[PDB]
């Protein structure tokens, strides 16, 4: 039962990842994109727990909890067990995720919502003074996020995000740091050209090694995929690389046009993806980003939650709450030793 | 032979928890710096 629940949530997150990427890609075809769909889905799932009617239904459909309202209890259960799996005690690498509910001290929440939030998301409520101390409250939340992220997600919320009208902020944080199973040797790293397009390139620190990794060759679809395991292969970085640059922009036009999670799932655990000796060249790179996902989520079909018709009576008896912002901030650094990655998502309700 | 896997042009990448097959981070790198 619990195993199936975990598979359903993992599948929902995978579907959401592709949909989210596709929506982000529509407006920004030529920019770096990086996010944690785990963090975004976790924070919005904790929000969905409180949703009712069309507010809930739309969120469930966008997040792939349901197909396009009865609460998806299987999903909340799946998130619980996944969170437990990610937070397993260990000292061979770093993986942790946490959720928290920040609420206006004067605003009463339903006890049933708090016990369910604690059960399924390990989210405890912290009363804060939004009404007459929004800056105090903001810094308090940002400090917690810093602690959960080893200070890699620093000032999550700005003064434009937390105001006197703010009533709840539901936050997820995730932190990951691990060595590669097989680390690159720094002496083999050198300055090499990274080709942005057919007619453009820029210099980057290119890491190099010759070793054996699982590789899927898809000649017909013009791409290859490789898995780069972290220690004990408990997590991996997968890289999808087009065979060359075979279009007028980034080389990813075919891949991005044909991207589905069904395809991505089939590739990622394919029998054709066998252990292959490879001359691996990988850039040393780091990405940071920040976005308010309101507009994006609205364009994906999550509309009612951001309106004066929003219904969050799962957490309150009054229909006086709506989502104002969904702040997502991310960070990743890839180097010879491994990868450090981090993110936070803050659902701001007023 | 040795297969050339040279990541010197735009690519998608993601970090996965393998046992659960959960994508934790997803991205596209197409623009250095």
């Amino acid at each position: 039962e619990l195993e199936i629940s975990m598979e359903q949530v993992s599948a929902s997150i995978g579907n959401f990842t592709v949909d989210l990427f596709n929506k982000l890609n529509e407006t920004n075809r030529d920019k770096n994109i990086f996010f944690s769909p785990w963090s975004i889905s976790s924070a919005l799932a904790l929000t969905y727990l409180a949703a009712k009617g069309s507010t809930a239904r739309e969120m469930a459909e966008v997040l792939h909890f349901t197909e396009a309202h009865e609460q998806a209890e299987n999903i909340h259960s799946g998130f619980k067990e996944l969170l437990t799996a990610f937070n397993k005690p260990r000292n061979n690498y770093s993986l942790r995720s946490a959720n928290r509910i920040y609420v206006e001290k004067t605003y009463a929440l339903l006890p049933t919502y708090l016990q369910l939030s604690k059960k399924y998301y390990k989210a405890e409520p912290q009363k804060v003074n939004f009404k007459t101390a929004p800056e105090q409250s903001r810094k308090e939340i940002n400090t917690w996020v810093e602690k959960q992220t080893e200070s890699k997600i620093k000032n999550l919320l700005s003064s434009d995000d937390v105001k006197a009208t703010t009533r709840l902020i539901l936050v997820n944080a995730i932190y990951f740091k691990a060595e590669w199973e097989v680390k690159f040797q720094a002496e083999k790293t050198s300055i090499q050209p990274f080709r942005l397009s057919k007619n453009k390139s820029k210099p980057v620190k290119m890491m190099y090694m010759r070793d054996t990794f699982p590789v899927l060759i898809m000649e017909k679809m013009n791409f290859k995929m490789i898995e780069l395991p972290y220690v004990k292969r408990e997590l991996s970085m997968f890289i999808l690389l087009p065979d060359d640059i075979k279009d007028g922009t980034t080389g990813l036009e075919q891949l991005e046009r044909e991207l589905t999670y069904e395809r991505l799932s089939e590739w990622a655990d394919s029998k054709m993806m066998t252990e292959t000796l490879v001359d691996l060249h990988l850039p040393k790179f780091s990405l940071e980003d920040r976005i308010d996902l309101r507009d994006t989520l609205r364009n994906m079909g999550m509309t009612t939650a951001f309106t004066t018709n929003a219904d969050f009576r799962g957490m309150t008896d009054k229909k006086d709450l709506a989502i104002s912002k969904v702040i997502h901030q991310s960070f990743v650094a890839v180097d010879e030793k491994g990868t450090e990655a981090a993110a936070a998502t803050a659902v701001i309700i007023s | 032979h040795v297969l050339k896997f040279k990541v010197d042009h735009p690519f998608h990448f993601f970090i996965r928890h393998n046992k659960s097959k959960t994508i934790l981070f997803f991205g596209r790198f197409c623009c250095p710096v």
